[PDB]
């Protein structure tokens, strides 16, 4: 999905899959492939130390007829990804309706020994993971498409900021003429 | 519009898009013990967002011939985080609660569920002159169902819908705290439950408060509507938890 | 003709501030504004005309 | 205020986060409609109960005059002492900081830019390798000038030219500190323009592109003493430090790597790394697996 | 007499009719985190009563040749109660301590004991090119002892008491907060530490805040005093706990 | 915008000051505060709550 629009939708579907968790991956803005190129986290990359609430925002983009509510998970570090629905929900979460609100917004507060974690994120500063899993399957009528996509949007917050300027690792070149 | 709706306890939060209202109890928000109603000495603890959260418990299906569901209650939070840590470790507890029954399915489907909080819902034997057992009460989050039909068997409890398990018409159960999911209407069911009991706190393993049914009025039913999956998930959140009486832990 | 402002305060929660003297007839010549600190993310973040409340609906 | 003088107070201090409690209402932050293309500002406390954090941390290193104004080599070539090629007597390039790539992705986060520039020259020599390499040469003393669009261009190490009677110019001798000197904002526009979607002839055709807006001239760089027994070869590296900014436009970080300095070409490249699974979290917190 | 003296956290009390004095941090009682020194925004949990209390560790046996022991802190008390189930559950953990060592003999014993809490004591290897383990380091209640020679074995700490597994003089482990207990005067010692490190929080399992040791100085001696039974016992109670980053249990 | 202290005294029992001037934006750039003399022992040598008069016999 390198280089096609897919990388950008997250699969979810009508009929029995709560066992089946939608997605999950961890919170490093600055390093993790699912962030790294984001807005924000071109931004981290030439810094080294950041701080702040992050905000998650997820919109669904299926039929206006089709209906569900998700789960969505944020644990802090210091024990494995949850592994159910059972033990995501014992951490922040939010319980999304879909309706109208085609947009819910999971914000992860800044929770972390430290003030500032490095942008170049090592266990020392880890901020832990978000899984999300179907609260109650989606549920459609007769004529209406089986699956769909929900899409996620990341923002900071209005307590970031980022210190200790440096230079992208993602630029380079082997000679002039540039 | 008022279908909108948002909930905060901890670091937890629900929302809806299709809620009706909000019940409360007999019109009484939780409220922590006063010192002109206490007889427990001690100090309590008041674990507070550790503890007054929100808690999924495991979803059930509604099938077109599902009789119904419940859950006892007190138990089957017993090993949820730290609010089930609490109450092995303490001999006496008082909590109130937010109940939120989820429910949606599509503008083709239909179904209507009550959902009651029961207060003190003792529960007949199936064999009329034997007695219950604690599993034929309560299997803890998962779910008792209830039957269509009449039960037998020694320790279970005599559960045709009916009768609701107690003897009565189960179609007077709305003396009690409840509202109804309509799928037509409404997705949802909110219920907050104050502590109600005869007496200030009580042991949390030996007593069951009360006992959540969902029972559906009139059943599922669709088409070709390519979603004959419709789960129903319970969620609820301690709300002014408190312990006394703190010792070794129960012993399981 | 000098100006005295404030240091960047440093490992620490008078003697914090300096002092500066331009010597060029240019005001490229002069050092950087590194101490200037404004901020509107508005531009950006909200270009909508009909001021969104949120902790309303947003649609309806 | 004024975005020319150095010297400006007041802390830049992000948000206090707000002490927050249990909530049941209609009040419903955390739904919102992305497609209005409005970002949410909900905060933690709009969706968890919060206790206050009376907040400190300041983004004073994230301000455009921070983030630009460090000294970056946009430049370098070399020249050398003595050679049969005369050509190779001087060095000379077209200003512009599209050459090296630092620099460059830098400044094209910005559609427009306006700001005067500290110029920095880092000169170094070496003796060349050769059989014989015994001598005594002289510290050596270079000049550095900048030619206008438009002035006459010299031809060898000894053109006419090299009078500098209105060219700026800069002589310098090796062993002091390195040569530095300040640009005022130089362009015809108002404000420098990083992309230009166009073209330089009225028929739209031409020259596409950033090329067509350029024009500011270009360096020669020679060296005065002028001989060497043996020869020697001289580098020159120039650095600009923007200083006293304004940019206009945000535009995303260049994400392809750059292919020429004339153009924005590119080759199609990955959006970003892979993963095993779109729920692959690695397991840490075990006693190593 | 200024002996006598008695101390309540909790549901629990301690009393001695010989102690010296109360050694308090460096100066400092414990406090909780203060909204400008903090960094973790969401609401803690301060458990209190259920966590602020007495937890007596295994006792250990004063021989009249044992060079030491030690235990790690924090880690120690991750099996006691709600204090330890507190632990597993936050990511982030907070909390001072009331350290009581209790050692009695008789008018006719002798001994000297040193009572220290050495905060951020990282200890070294016996192979001096290899490095320690979990293990090496504490053995969470029980507790590691010192040796009076030098010790080898890969993870081990190297423990001669001589230099306390940290490379130093131990008669210079005075510069940290202590007591001692002289049997000749005193039977027990207690010192109040205060949350000590460079950051406001941290987590209670990856980083051991302090160590506590007691070495005696003087050993332990008698005649035909029918007591060659001189036990040593450690009572600690954790004060103003407080809890951050809540989610699933810690992986043991 | 100036500062003027004393100097540390030297070889013998108004020329004994100096003036210094900041002359860059960061705290980080001053010079050491080499002339600050504050101590407490206490937090070291007597951290026992009940204060020991030491004069009385400091036991009893
Ligand atoms: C064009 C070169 C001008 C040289 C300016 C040097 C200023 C020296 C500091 C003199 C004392 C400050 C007077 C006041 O204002
Ligand atoms: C950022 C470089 C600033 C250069 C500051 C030099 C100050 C020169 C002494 C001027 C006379 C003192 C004025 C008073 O105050
Ligand atoms: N002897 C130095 C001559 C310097 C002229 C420099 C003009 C620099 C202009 C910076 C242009 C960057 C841009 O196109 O965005």
């Amino acid at each position: 999905n390198l280089e096609t629009m897919d990388i950008y939708r997250i699969p979810v579907q009508s009929g029995n899959h709560q066992s089946s968790q939608v997605f999950g991956f961890q919170v490093q803005p600055g390093l993790d492939g699912v962030f790294k190129h984001t807005l924000l986290g071109e931004i981290l990359n030439y810094y080294a130390h950041w701080s702040g609430s992050i905000k998650l925002t997820f919109v669904f983009c299926g039929s206006a007829m089709a209906t569900g509510k998700f789960l969505l998970a944020y644990a802090p570090p210091g024990a494995n990804a949850p592994k159910s629905r059972k033990d995501a929900m014992l951490g922040t979460h939010i319980i999304w309706d879909v309706g109208l609100q085609s947009s819910c917004v999971l914000c992860i507060p800044w929770i972390s020994q430290t003030h500032y974690r490095l942008v170049q994120q090592d266990e020392y500063t880890s901020a832990g993971n978000v899984t999300c899993w179907y609260q109650t399957g989606i549920v459609v009528p007769a004529g209406t498409p089986t699956s769909c996509s929900i899409m996620c949007f990341v923002s900071a917050c209005n307590d970031f900021s980022v210190r200790l300027l440096k230079d992208t690792p993602f630029i380079q070149q082997a000679a002039l003429l540039q | 519009s008022d279908r909108v709706r948002s909930i905060t306890l901890g670091n937890s939060t629900i929302t809806t898009q299709e809620s009706a209202n909000v019940v409360v109890g007999y019109g009484r928000w939780p409220e922590y013990l006063r010192d002109d109603e206490a007889t427990a000495e001690d100090q309590p603890t008041q674990p507070d967002v550790a503890t007054c959260r929100f808690y999924t418990l495991e979803s059930v299906t509604w099938e077109k011939d599902s009789p119904g569901w419940w859950w006892k209650f007190p138990d089957a939070l017993k090993d949820m985080g730290l609010f089930g840590q609490n109450m092995y470790y303490h001999y006496l507890g008082r909590a109130g609660y937010t109940i939120h029954v989820q429910c949606n399915a599509s503008k083709f489907h239909q179904g209507c569920l009550l959902v009651v909080c029961v207060p003190e819902a003792e529960m007949g034997c199936s064999t009329v002159d034997g007695t219950v057992n604690e599993h034929g009460l309560s299997e803890g989050e998962t779910a008792k169902k209830f039957s269509a039909t009449g039960t037998n068997g020694t320790n279970t409890v005599q559960s045709i819908v009916t009768n609701a398990g107690m003897g009565v018409g189960v179609g007077n159960l709305t003396i009690f705290p409840h509202q109804w999911i309509n799928l037509r209407t409404n997705n949802c069911a909110t219920i907050v439950m104050p502590y109600i009991n005869n007496v200030p706190m009580d042991n949390m393993f030996r007593h069951h408060n009360f006992t959540l049914m969902i029972i559906p009025f009139v059943p599922l039913n669709y088409s070709s509507d390519f979603s004959t999956y419709v789960p129903i998930t319970v969620t609820v959140a301690p709300m002014c938890a408190e312990y006394n009486g703190l010792r070794l832990s129960t012993a399981l | 003709g000098a100006q005295v402002s404030t240091q960047k305060t440093g490992a620490h929660e008078s003697i914090i501030h300096y002092t500066n003297i331009n010597y060029y007839k240019d005001a490229a010549s002069n050092s950087a504004n590194r101490q200037d600190f404004t901020q509107d993310p508005g531009k950006f973040t909200e270009p909508v005309k009909d001021i969104m409340v949120k902790s309303l609906p947003a649609l309806n | 205020g004024d975005v020319v003088e150095a010297v400006e107070n007041a802390v830049a201090r992000v948000a206090d986060t707000i002490g927050s409690g249990p909530s049941n209402s209609q009040a419903v932050p955390a739904l919102t409609a992305v497609e209005t293309g409005h970002t949410s500002q909900v905060t933690p406390s709009d969706t968890v109960q919060t206790r206050h954090v009376k907040n400190y941390h300041s983004r004073s290193e994230s301000s455009i005059e921070n983030f630009l104004s460090r000294s970056a080599c946009v430049y370098m070539g070399e020249y050398h002492t003595t050679n049969s090629d005369q050509t190779k007597l001087f060095a000379s390039w077209t200003i512009s900081a599209r050459r090296m790539v630092q620099m460059r992705r830098k400044l094209e986060i910005f559609t427009y830019v306006r700001f005067d520039v500290e110029v920095t020259f880092v000169i170094t020599s070496k003796q060349d390798q050769g059989t014989q390499l015994g001598q005594d040469m002289p510290p050596l003393t270079h000049q550095i000038m900048y030619i206008p669009p438009g002035g006459p261009i010299p031809k060898s190490v000894t053109d006419y030219t090299w009078q500098t009677s209105t060219n700026p110019s800069i002589f310098w001798t090796e062993g002091n500190a390195p040569p530095r000197m300040s640009i005022p904002f130089i362009s015809i526009g108002n404000a420098y323009s990083n992309f230009y979607d166009g073209w330089s002839h009225f028929s739209q055709n031409g020259v596409y592109g950033y090329n067509t807006l350029n024009h500011m001239g270009q360096i020669y760089v020679r060296h005065v003493n002028g001989s060497s027994p043996l020869p020697m070869t001289s580098t020159v590296r120039m650095y600009f430090k923007p200083k006293h900014v304004k940019a206009w436009v945000p535009r995303p970080p260049r994400l392809c790597q750059y292919k020429n300095a004339s153009t924005v070409n590119f080759s199609p490249t990955d959006i970003t790394d892979k993963r095993n699974s779109i729920t692959y979290i690695p397991d840490t917190v075990k006693p190593d697996v």
